[PDB]
């Protein structure tokens, strides 16, 4: 299962 | 024995041929699972391997969300990386991540990444001990800026600690006829003359599951690394895999050599011989 | 900077002629990731090849497994053709039962 969680650069 | 989950992110930009293309797979050791393409017809999580099928609808949902805000995501990080490095729109780049968790036969964390790349270099990577990064440059020290601010590595910590653990030895137990098998090499040695005065000795590998192999040569019980030929080990379609290593030697001198061989699925190393 | 795919022309199964078995072609060790492979028979390029999903090693670096069905033959030539940004032109790999 993946991490839902995304920030960016 | 021990396990690995980890998912690779591709993002590839290419101006003039629409927006960059975002790839996901994910893996359980060598075993391909999941797959996600924004240039496929209808992007979406899609199964890999029997063991995954299993997962309700609501998983796929959730999983093809993640993919499909990533997809977003990962064209911003690219906009941004433009920036970092002082690049013009017209060229063509790529940001990489890999992550995921190694668990050990018991199943606990061995340890978690989280490590990104920009154009085939390393840019940013969470450190092991899953609270602080290593930048690669000035512009990922950017995003460690960031990243330290919004208390990511916290964040990441408690993924790798929990569902990523969790989720894998789910999969560990549904994939278990095949995940927790290992195939070891079947093996031989080839002979095939190059002169009147060489000879070839080929030493083969084939239908070993996971990938990890180590085959080498000896004469006379020493390490032939310099003048052993080794190709990079290569997926057979099968889910197997196969290597080989090669020898060139003096005429009437093949009893000198041994090839040895370790995989995870022989109990103990093999030494093989030419069998004429 | 960029890195130059490494090639290997192979079969699934140990060839056997009349046999059916499958041709393939690995590349890997490149960067970027745009690389063009045909599978040929006797010169002419193979239809319908299949490939594997665009996955990387932990040095960043991209591999692609291209495949076919085939009947491996006594006169029969295949190879595989490959080009990639780091070539300057189409580099061909002939398949050899021993390699």
């Amino acid at each position: 299962e993946e991490y839902l969680k995304a920030w960016t650069f | 024995g021990s396990h690995s989950m980890r998912y690779f992110y591709t993002a590839m930009s290419r101006p003039g041929r629409g927006e960059p293309r975002f790839i996901t797979v994910g893996y359980v050791d060598d075993t391909l699972f999941v797959r996600f393409d924004s240039d496929a017809t209808s992007p979406r999580k899609e199964p890999r391997a029997p063991w995954i099928e299993q997962e309700g609808p609501e998983y796929w949902d959730r999983e093809t969300q993640i993919s499909k805000t990533n997809t977003q995501t990962y064209r911003e990080n690219l906009r941004t990386a433009l920036r970092y490095y002082n690049q013009s729109e017209a060229g063509s780049h790529i940001i990489q991540r890999m992550y995921g968790c190694d668990v050990g036969p018991d199943g606990r964390l061995l340890r978690g990444y989280d490590q990104y790349a920009y154009d085939g270099k390393d840019y940013i990577a969470l450190n092991e001990d899953l609270s602080s990064w290593t930048a690669a440059d000035t512009a990922a020290q950017i995003t460690q800026r960031k990243w330290e601010a919004a208390r990511v590595a916290e964040q990441d910590r408690a993924y790798l600690e929990g569902l990523c653990v969790e989720s894998l030895r789910r999969y560990l137990e549904n994939g278990k006829e095949t995940l927790q098998r290992a195939d070891p090499p079947k093996t031989h040695v080839t002979h095939h003359p190059i002169s009147d005065h060489e000879v070839t000795l080929r030493c083969w590998a084939l239908g070993f599951y996971p990938a990890e192999i180590t085959l080498t040569w000896q004469r006379d019980g020493e390490d032939q690394t310099q003048d052993t030929e080794l190709v990079e080990t290569r997926p057979a379609g099968d889910r197997t895999f196969q290597k080989w290593a090669a020898v060139v030697v003096p005429s009437g001198e093949e009893q000198r050599y041994t090839c040895h061989v370790q995989h995870e699925g022989l109990p103990k190393p093999l030494t093989l011989r030419w069998e004429p | 900077i960029q890195r130059t795919p490494k090639i290997q022309v192979y079969s699934r199964h140990p060839a056997e002629n009349g046999k059916s078995n499958f041709l393939n072609c690995y590349v890997s060790g490149f960067h970027p990731s745009d690389i063009e492979v045909d599978l040929l028979k006797n010169g002419e390029r193979i239809e319908k090849v299949e490939h594997s999903d665009l996955s990387f090693s932990k040095d960043w670096s991209f591999y692609l497994l291209y495949y076919t069905e085939f009947t491996p033959t006594e006169k029969d030539e295949y190879a595989c053709r490959v080009n990639h940004v780091t070539l300057s032109q189409p580099k061909i790999v002939k398949w050899d039962r021993d390699m």
